[PDB]
């Protein structure tokens, strides 16, 4: 079993990778970081590098990290998805607050 | 790992309505004659409204089957995907949108009886009935098409940005509109740096981008050499041909291609030469020529049978074309799905 | 500078605050973005976003004007704290109409 995704890396290089289906995200997020780094040098990009207390993990496009303990098949990842590799410093805190207003009035109020 | 996809019964297409129309016979040669002239004009406008309505039915029908290539991605999940069928009745199997252009309406005009002799025709109605036939005999901007089933190959001749623009638009139209069990696709190419986006699409799989003819000959030609020579089919014939049509793309300029080409192909295949090599480009019935502005020219073909009507090449389509990025964006979205 | 936080509007009015990659080009994001707004509306009990006939999905400014699909989100003047809109824009291609007189 396998799945294929665009794994984004530094400054927006699209890279494509082959990943296992059933092993959980934490057990692969280390080795995947090698091959993204091994390729990055051949494009002439710097490998992924940052400082401060924290770590690397896989993310969705809004900054949300995935669950560390479950298959990509237990989350909904399927062939041709896109994901980010990102630096999660200790300072990181996320909003998680959503609000309702007529999308028709906000857009128009910008000019009304 | 892929999502399942079961295809429904098709949605009902917008019906085309024919019109058998017999023209206004001209006036034959003061305050009376204007009333005669003015009535003739107004009967003509009511034929125009009959024409315009029948033209609108044809626009709706053809767009509903052959969308613009950039819209294809948003449609990808819907039951409009993988809709086309081989089984005889479907006229659009093997037909692919190559651009936009002219086509001839479903009106069928009857010549005006008792036509006055050239010296006897009245001036105003004469020219008016003439222009009406010149312009209302065609409808502008419909999706122009090529049939795979009609010719062994189609030489693409032009600068690289254009030829590769067209070829990727063709590839993803086939991929959206025809399923993988009905169309399979091969590249033989040296610029593997153009055919990377093709990783994703399922139609490029098999039960397959290749570097030179010697290589293709071993894996693919061992299958594809196996039989035949080209035999132009049609919609009703489509019921009999075995399910996967192959499209093969030749991009390398190797002389080793002489064997299959001088032999007049095989059934189940269709070549596009992207190079412009002389072995492919010697038959005007089989050649698409690109102006710098992307206007393609070819011999004219019949709307209903695709048979060639003339030996002089003429306007055919304004090309629509997709970049390597847009192709890969579409390619990933499709890569998600399976039977 | 590696990410920017912006609010994304979705159909009929939910805003979700998101932290995006600031240098990938926008067309790389609009599909997986649609996945997230739908996943959140489905749990929240709303009706999801859907396509109608022929068109494309675009990520636009709150003004409605779409962003250039090929440029980076830093190359466009989108800053942390701005907001965006995920939207369906219909196909405008149709036959030409000719009248002789």
């Amino acid at each position: 079993q396998a799945v294929v995704v665009g794994v984004m890396a530094g400054e927006g290089v699209q890279i494509g990778v082959l990943l296992d289906a059933n092993a959980p995200v934490s057990v692969m997020t280390d080795p995947l970081l090698k091959v993204v780094n091994s390729r990055l040098r051949e494009l002439g990009e710097a490998p992924l590098e940052a400082t401060g207390r924290g770590r690397w993990a896989l993310c969705l496009v809004d900054g949300a990290p995935l669950r560390a303990t479950q298959s990509l098949t237990e989350q909904d990842v399927y062939d041709g998805d896109r994901l980010w590799i990102r630096f999660i410093a200790d300072t990181e805190r996320r909003s998680q607050v959503i609000e309702h207003i007529s999308t028709a009035v906000a857009s128009d109020l910008s000019k009304r | 790992m892929k999502r399942g996809f079961a295809r429904p019964t098709p949605e009902k297409p917008p019906v085309i309505k024919p019109e058998n129309i017999v023209l206004s016979t001209p006036l034959s040669i003061r305050p009376k004659l204007d009333a005669m002239r003015a009535q003739f004009m107004l009967m003509l406008d009511m034929l125009r409204e009959t024409a315009q309505e029948s033209a609108d039915s044809m626009d709706a029908n053809y767009r509903w089957f052959h969308p613009a290539p950039n819209t294809l991605a948003a449609a990808v999940g819907s039951p409009r995907m993988w809709e086309r069928k081989p089984d005889g009745k479907d006229l659009n199997f093997g037909v692919v949108r190559v651009g936009v252009g002219m086509t001839r309406p479903e009106v069928t005009w009857g010549e005006p009886q008792n036509m006055p002799t050239d010296i006897e025709l009245e001036p105003v109605t004469g020219k008016a009935l003439q222009e009406f036939g010149r312009y209302q005999s065609v409808v502008y901007n419909l999706p122009k098409m090529v049939s795979l089933l009609v010719e062994p190959w189609y030489a693409l001749v032009g600068e690289r940005e254009q030829v590769l623009g067209l070829m990727r638009a063709i590839i993803c139209q086939l991929a959206f509109s025809h399923g993988p069990d009905h169309v399979q696709m091969i590249v033989v190419s040296s610029d593997l740096d153009q055919w990377d986006w093709v990783k994703w699409l399922p139609h490029f799989g098999d039960s397959m981008v290749y570097t030179s003819v010697r290589e293709f000959a071993a894996e693919q030609a061992e299958l594809f050499a196996g039989r035949g020579s080209f035999t132009p089919r049609h919609a009703s014939s489509s019921a009999q041909t075995p399910t996967p049509h192959t499209v093969i793309i030749a991009d390398v300029d190797d002389p080793q291609w002489e064997y299959v080409i001088s032999a007049e192909g095989v059934d189940g295949v269709t070549f596009f030469d992207l190079t412009g090599s002389s072995m492919w480009t010697d038959i005007p019935e089989r050649k698409l020529q690109f102006d710098k502005t992307g206007v393609i020219e070819a011999l004219p073909r019949d709307r209903d049978t695709w048979m060639v009507i003339d030996d002089k090449a003429w306007f055919f389509a304004l090309t629509d074309q997709v970049s390597i990025a847009e192709a890969e964006e579409f390619a990933q979205k499709l890569a998600q799905w399976r039977l």
